[PDB]
RNA sequence: AUACAUUUUUUGGCACGGACGGGAAGAGGAGACGUCGCGACCCUCGGAGUCGUUCUUGACUUGGUCGCUUGAUGUUUCUUCUUCCCGUUC
C-alpha cells in the first residue's frame, strides 16, 4: 500500500478515485483511498493486494505527471 | 416479530431517509418507530416529486404511505444481524 | 373450504400468470404461499405488443396477481377433495 | 492458454474499489460471464488485438494494460503499454467513450498524436489522464 | 436390433438422452464432414 | 355465469370453486374487454382451458338465465 | 338509535341503488352479511344515471361499494 | 467439439427427448378458434387423429377450411409438429426429405392424388370436384384457380407437410394419446409422483458416475 | 443460482426488486419479514423516464412489502 | 395494538395532510389506535374554513407535519 | 383527550349538519345529519345532500355510506 | 461409504437506391421551479480517533460562489419542414 501525494486537489473525489483505479492497473489490482479534508487534500493510499505490485508501482511511476502535477509516491 | 420493524427501531438517533407513495422524500432524524412503521423524525427536509425542497421541523408519518426507508450503513454490523 | 390448499397442492405446473398491470408471466410453480406468494421458476415475462424477457427466477406478491391461468390437462375434482 | 469456460468461472469476481471480473493469445467465450460485470482486468496477458467480444452491455471498463494491442476492431478504456503504432489504428475507436488510456504507446510518439486523437474522438473527455480542454 | 448387437456382442443399453445427445453430436460431426468435403473439392 | 372486473373484462366462465375471499376457479373462460389506441374501437376476446381468479378484482358476477 | 346493520337487514326485499369506486345500480335487496357484501335481483345498470342494461340476478363485491340509496 | 450443446436447449419437459410431443399448448390456442368450449384434450387429439389418413383431414375438417383462424393455428401447427420431426432424428438428411415431401407435393398432390370414383378428383385449393381429367385439366388455368392458388399457396403447402410429418410420427402421436389417458386417470399422488420422474429425466446428466 | 425452493432459504443473494411505481431496485436481502418488508444491504434505486435507466444508490434500505411487486435474483454472494 | 404516540403532538397546531393532494389544518384534541385524529377544525389548503371540529379517519392520512414547534 | 371512537356518539345525540368527504374523490361531497353508528366508522346519514366542489346543489335522498370512503366527519 | 378477507401490509382507488438516430446551418424546439457537473482573472494554504478493564472485549463522540462563449437531468402549461456530413439495418 502505497502513500502517493504532491497531486492536483482540484479533480473530484469520484473522479480522483477512477483515475487512480485505471492507471495503478498494470502494477496490479487498485483499491485507493483518500479525502477531500484539509489535511489529506491532494493526498492518496492506494492498497495493492500484492506486495511487489505495489512495489513496481511506485519505482515505475515516480514523478508522473498526474493532472498536470508529477506525483510523489512512498512505502 | 418482524425483523425490519426491529431494524428500524435500531434507526433511532441516526439520519434516516424516507419517500411517499407521493414520491415526497425525507431526511431528519429518526425519533421513535412501532410495529406499524409510524415514524417521526425532526430537522427534516422534504422534496417535492416536481424536484422543490422545502424544509420543515417535525414530522410524523403514517406508515401505509411508505415506499421505502433508507438507513444508514452502520447500523450493519451491530447488534440486529 | 380453502383455495389456498387448492393452491398448495398444485406443483411443478408449467402455467401462465396474468397481473394486476396485465403483466403476462409463464412460470411453473414450485411452491404457493398460504398468501399466495407465487415462487416460480423458468420464468418468461411477456407484456400486454411488446418485447419478451426470459429470467430464471421470480418471486411474485400475491395481490399482484390477478389471475393463475391453470394447466390443461387437470383434474380439478379430485383436488377439490381434502 | 485459452479463454474457454472453465477458466472464466473459476477468476475472481468480487467488486473493485463497481463489480469487477479478474482475469492469454486472443479474447473470446466472453458470454459465460452472462454479462454480469461491469468493469474488466485483462491486464498482464498476451493479447494481440481487442477482437471477438459479445454483446454486453453491462461492460464499462477495459483494463488492457500490459499487452501487445497493436489494432482495434463502453465509458472507460485502458490500454496503457500495448503495440499501438499508427494513429489509423485509432480510428475504430471513433464509434465508441469518456475515458482513454493509450500512454506506453509508440504511437504516442507520432507527430500532432493529441490533436488528431481529440478531433476524430470526441466523445473523449480524458485523455491520458489529462482533460480535454477547448483550446 | 432387440439384442442390441452388431456381430456379435451385446452392449449396455442407454437411455433416450444419451442417445438423442449423441444424435445431435454426430449432427454436428457430418456438418464438419461435409464442410470440409466442400473445401476440399474446391482445392483439389 | 358472468363476472365484471376492475379492469373491465366481462369474465363469462363456469364457477366451479368458491371460499370466503371469492378466489375462484373458472372453466371455459371467456374475458371480454377492449384493448385500444386513442380514437380505436375493436372488441377482442379469447378463450383460456382453466384459469385461477382473485376476489379482489371482482366487482359484480351476474347469472344469466 | 337507528344503527347501521339492522337498517341493512331491514332494507331486505327492498330497491336500493349501489355507486361504485364509477357505475350506479339499482336493484331489489336479496340478503346480506356483516362483510357488507351484497346480493340483488332485477338488477339496472345506470351509467351515470342512465339504464345500459337489466342484469337481473346480480352478486356485488363488498370493497367496491361506496353507498346504499333508496 | 460438442462442449456446449445442450438438449435443454433444444427438447423441453413435455416432450421428454423426443418421447412425446408437447400438444396441451396448442389446445389452448385451439379452444380460441372454435367459438366455444366443449373441446377436451382427448377430442382434440381425436380432431388431430384427422391428420392422419390422406382423405380426413381434407374431405371432413374441423371448420371451413378458409376460417382465417383455423388457417392461422394450422401454419404453427404444421410449423411445430415439423420441426418436432427433424429435431427427434437429427441424424436424418432435412433438406433430403424436405425435398422429396416437395416433389410429392408438386407432381400428385397438385395434379390430383385424391381421385374418387363417385365424384372424380378432388382439389384442395378449390375445395371442389370435377367430373373427368379433361375438366378437372380446363380448370388450372381457369380465373379462380388462378386466385386460390395464388392466395392459399402457403397453407395448403404447410397442410400437406402437417399430414405427412404426422404420418412419419404416427408411434409418437399414439405414445403423447396414451400419456394424457393415462394422466387423466391418475389421482393427485398419482399425478404428483409422475411430474417429478418427468423432471428428473430433464435435469440429470446423459452418462451417470456409476455407467459400465 | 441455484434452484431454491423459499425466499428465506436464499438469504444474503443479490436480488433484482420491482415496485409498483415503476421502481426496480437491486440489493442483497439482508432480512425477510411475514409482510415481505425486506431490508437490502446495497440498494440502488433505478427508475426509467418515460427512455433509459436512471440510477439513484441509496444504502441500506428498508423496503415496505406493500410496495413490492416481484423479487428476481440478479447475481451470487459475496 | 400499540398506541401511535402522539402525545408530543396534543394541543398544537399540525398541517394534517390527506389524500387528493389536500391539507388539514388544526388544532389537536384526541386520537385512537387506528390512528383516526380528532381536531379542533381550521381551513383547508385561497383558504376556507368548514365546520368547528373535525374528524379525519387514519386511511386518508398521508402525514401530519406540525405548525407549532 | 376525546376519541373518535367516543366523537361519532356525540354527533349522533346531537343531529346536527355533517360535511363528510369522499376518499380518493375530490369534486363530489356529502352533506347530512350522522344516525348510525357502528364498530367501524360506517354509519347511517339520512337527508344528505351531495355537492360538487367549487374548484351549487343537486337532489339526493336518505343513505348509508360505507366507511372505507370516509375522509372527514364534522358536527 | 457408514387458520383465515370491513383503516398500517396479502384481498389494493385500479384503469383509460429506401428507413432510424446524432450533430451543425437556414426558413415559418421555447419561458420558469429546483439538482450537480466543465473553466476560473475567484475563495481557501494543509469505517475511523480515545479510555475503562484484561490477555481480549464493552461504552462515548465524528468543495462555497461566478461564468457554460451552445454542461447533463426531472415536474409543469402552451404550439414543424427542406438540404449537407457521420454510423446502424435491408
Ligand atoms: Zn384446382
Amino acid at each position: 500500500t502505497l502513500y502517493v501525494s504532491q497531486l492536483n486537489e482540484k479533480i473530484n473525489m469520484q473522479r480522483l478515485r477512477v483515475n487512480l483505479f485505471l492507471l495503478f492497473a498494470t502494477f496490479g489490482e487498485v483499491l485507493k483511498v483518500s479525502m477531500n479534508f484539509k489535511k489529506q487534500r491532494g493526498q492518496a493510499f492506494i492498497t495493492m493486494r500484492t506486495i511487489d505490485q505495489a512495489s513496481l508501482a511506485q519505482i515505475s511511476l515516480n514523478g508522473e505527471r498526474f493532472f498536470g502535477k508529477p506525483l510523489k509516491v512512498e512505502f | 416479530n418482524g425483523i425490519p420493524v426491529k431494524l428500524l427501531n435500531e434507526a433511532q438517533g441516526h439520519i434516516v431517509s424516507l419517500e411517499l407513495t407521493t414520491g415526497a422524500t425525507y431526511r431528519g432524524k429518526l425519533v421513535e418507530s412501532e410495529d406499524s412503521m409510524n415514524v417521526q423524525l425532526r430537522d427534516v427536509i422534504a422534496t417535492e416529486p416536481q424536484g422543490a425542497v422545502t424544509h420543515m421541523d417535525q414530522i410524523f408519518v403514517r406508515g401505509s404511505q411508505i415506499k421505502f426507508i433508507v438507513v444508514p450503513d452502520l447500523l450493519k454490523n451491530a447488534p440486529l444481524f | 373450504m380453502k383455495l389456498v390448499n387448492f393452491l398448495k397442492k398444485l406443483r411443478n405446473e408449467q402455467v401462465t400468470i396474468e397481473l394486476k398491470n396485465g403483466t403476462t408471466v409463464w412460470g411453473t410453480l414450485q411452491s404457493v404461499s398460504p398468501q399466495m406468494n407465487a415462487i416460480l421458476t423458468d420464468v418468461k415475462l411477456t407484456l400486454p405488443s411488446d418485447n419478451i424477457a426470459s429470467l430464471q427466477y421470480i418471486n411474485i406478491r400475491g395481490n399482484t396477481i390477478r389471475q393463475i391461468i391453470l394447466p390443461d390437462s387437470l383434474n380439478l375434482d379430485s383436488l377439490l377433495v381434502d | 492458454m485459452k479463454f474457454t469456460p472453465s477458466i472464466v468461472i473459476d477468476a475472481p469476481q468480487y467488486y473493485v474499489d463497481d463489480l469487477q471480473l479478474e482475469t492469454e493469445s486472443m479474447p473470446s467465450s466472453l458470454k459465460h460471464l452472462t454479462k454480469p460485470t461491469h468493469i474488466l482486468d485483462l491486464t498482464n496477458n498476451d493479447l494481440i488485438m481487442i477482437p471477438d467480444l459479445s454483446r454486453r452491455d453491462d461492460i464499462h471498463t477495459l483494463l488492457l494494460g500490459r499487452n501487445n494491442i497493436v489494432e482495434v476492431d463502453v465509458q472507460n478504456l485502458t490500454l496503457s503499454n500495448n503495440s499501438i503504432r499508427r494513429f489509423e489504428d485509432l480510428q475504430r475507436l471513433r464509434r465508441a467513450l469518456k475515458n482513454l488510456t493509450l500512454i506506453g504507446n509508440q504511437v504516442c510518439h507520432l507527430a500532432n498524436y493529441r490533436e488528431h486523437v481529440l478531433r476524430l474522438v470526441p466523445h473523449l473527455e480524458t485523455l491520458d489522464f489529462q482533460n480535454v480542454t477547448a483550446e | 436390433i432387440a439384442e442390441n448387437k452388431i456381430y456379435k456382442f451385446k452392449k449396455v443399453k442407454r437411455k433416450r438422452k444419451q442417445i438423442i445427445l449423441q444424435q445431435h453430436e454426430i449432427n454436428i460431426f457430418l456438418r464438419d464432414y461435409q464442410e470440409k468435403q466442400q473445401t476440399f473439392n474446391k482445392i483439389n | 355465469v358472468i363476472i365484471s372486473l376492475r379492469n373491465n373484462h366481462k369474465i363469462i366462465a363456469r364457477v366451479k370453486a368458491f371460499d370466503r375471499h371469492c378466489n375462484m376457479v373458472l372453466e371455459n373462460v371467456k374475458e371480454l374487454w377492449t384493448e385500444k389506441k386513442g380514437k380505436n374501437v375493436i372488441n377482442r376476446e379469447r378463450f383460456i382451458s382453466k384459469l385461477f381468479l382473485r376476489g379482489d378484482s371482482v366487482i359484480v358476477v351476474l347469472k344469466t338465465p | 338509535p337507528v344503527n347501521p346493520k339492522p337498517f341493512l337487514k331491514g332494507l331486505v326485499n327492498h330497491r336500493v341503488g349501489v355507486k361504485l369506486k364509477s357505475t350506479e345500480y339499482r336493484g331489489t335487496l336479496v340478503s346480506t352479511d356483516n362483510y357488507f357484501n351484497l346480493q340483488l335481483n332485477e338488477a339496472e345498470e345506470f351509467v351515470a344515471g342512465v339504464s345500459h342494461g337489466t342484469l337481473g340476478e346480480i352478486f356485488i363485491r363488498c370493497n367496491n361499494v361506496l353507498y346504499i340509496r333508496e | 467439439r460438442a462442449r456446449d450443446l445442450d438438449l435443454n436447449e433444444i427438447f423441453t419437459r413435455d416432450e421428454q427427448y423426443g418421447e412425446y410431443m408437447e400438444l396441451e399448448q396448442f389446445h389452448s390456442l385451439w379452444l380460441n378458434v372454435i367459438k366455444r368450449g366443449d373441446c377436451s384434450l382427448l377430442q382434440f387429439l381425436d380432431i388431430l387423429e384427422l391428420f392422419l389418413d390422406d382423405e380426413k383431414y381434407l374431405l371432413t375438417p374441423p371448420m371451413d377450411r378458409k376460417n382465417d383462424r383455423y388457417m392461422a393455428f394450422l401454419l404453427k401447427l404444421s410449423k411445430y409438429v415439423e420441426t418436432f420431426f427433424f429435431k427427434s432424428y437429427a441424424l436424418l438428411d432435412a433438406a433430403a426429405v424436405e425435398n422429396l415431401i416437395k416433389s410429392d407435393f408438386e407432381h400428385s398432390y397438385c395434379r390430383g392424388s385424391l381421385r374418387s370414383e363417385a365424384k372424380g378428383i378432388y382439389c384442395p385449393f378449390c375445395s371442389r370436384w370435377f367430373k373427368t381429367s379433361s375438366v378437372f385439366e380446363s380448370h388450372l388455368v381457369g380465373k379462380i384457380h388462378k386466385k386460390n392458388e395464388s392466395k392459399r399457396r402457403n397453407f395448403v403447402y404447410s397442410e400437406y407437410k402437417l399430414h405427412r410429418y404426422l404420418k412419419y410420427l404416427n408411434d409418437e402421436f399414439s405414445r403423447t394419446r396414451s400419456f394424457v389417458e393415462r394422466k387423466l386417470a391418475f389421482t393427485a399422488n398419482e399425478r404428483m409422483a409422475e411430474m417429478d420422474i418427468l423432471t428428473q429425466k430433464y435435469e440429470a446428466p446423459a452418462y451417470d458416475s456409476t455407467e459400465k | 443460482v441455484a434452484h431454491s425452493s423459499r425466499l428465506a432459504n436464499l438469504i444474503d443473494y443479490k436480488l433484482r426488486v420491482l415496485t409498483q411505481d415503476g421502481r426496480v431496485y437491486i440489493g442483497q436481502l439482508m432480512a425477510f419479514d411475514k409482510h415481505m418488508n425486506l431490508v437490502l444491504n446495497e440498494c440502488i434505486e433505478e427508475r426509467v423516464p418515460k427512455i433509459k435507466v436512471e440510477k439513484r444508490v441509496l444504502g441500506l434500505t428498508i423496503l415496505r412489502g406493500e410496495q413490492i411487486l416481484s423479487t428476481v435474483v440478479e447475481d451470487k454472494p459475496l | 395494538v400499540s398506541t401511535p404516540e402522539l402525545k408530543k403532538y396534543m394541543d398544537k397546531k399540525i398541517l394534517l395532510n390527506i389524500n387528493g393532494s389536500r391539507k388539514v389544518a388544526g388544532i389537536l384534541r384526541g386520537y385512537d389506535i387506528f390512528l383516526n385524529v380528532v381536531l379542533d377544525d381550521a381551513m383547508e389548503i385561497n383558504n376556507h374554513q368548514l365546520g368547528l371540529q373535525t374528524v379525519i379517519r387514519g386511511n386518508s392520512i398521508i402525514s401530519l407535519e406540525a405548525l407549532d414547534a | 383527550m376525546v376519541p373518535p371512537i367516543n366523537c361519532i356518539f356525540n354527533f349522533l345525540q346531537q343531529q346536527t349538519p355533517v360535511t363528510i368527504w369522499l376518499f380518493e374523490q375530490i369534486g363530489i361531497r356529502i352533506k347530512g345529519k350522522i344516525v348510525g353508528f357502528d364498530e367501524f366508522m360506517n354509519v347511517v346519514i339520512d337527508e344528505a345532500v351531495e355537492i360538487p366542489v367549487n374548484s351549487k346543489g343537486t337532489p339526493l335522498g336518505k343513505i348509508l355510506l360505507k366507511g372505507d370512503n370516509i375522509t372527514l366527519i364534522t358536527s
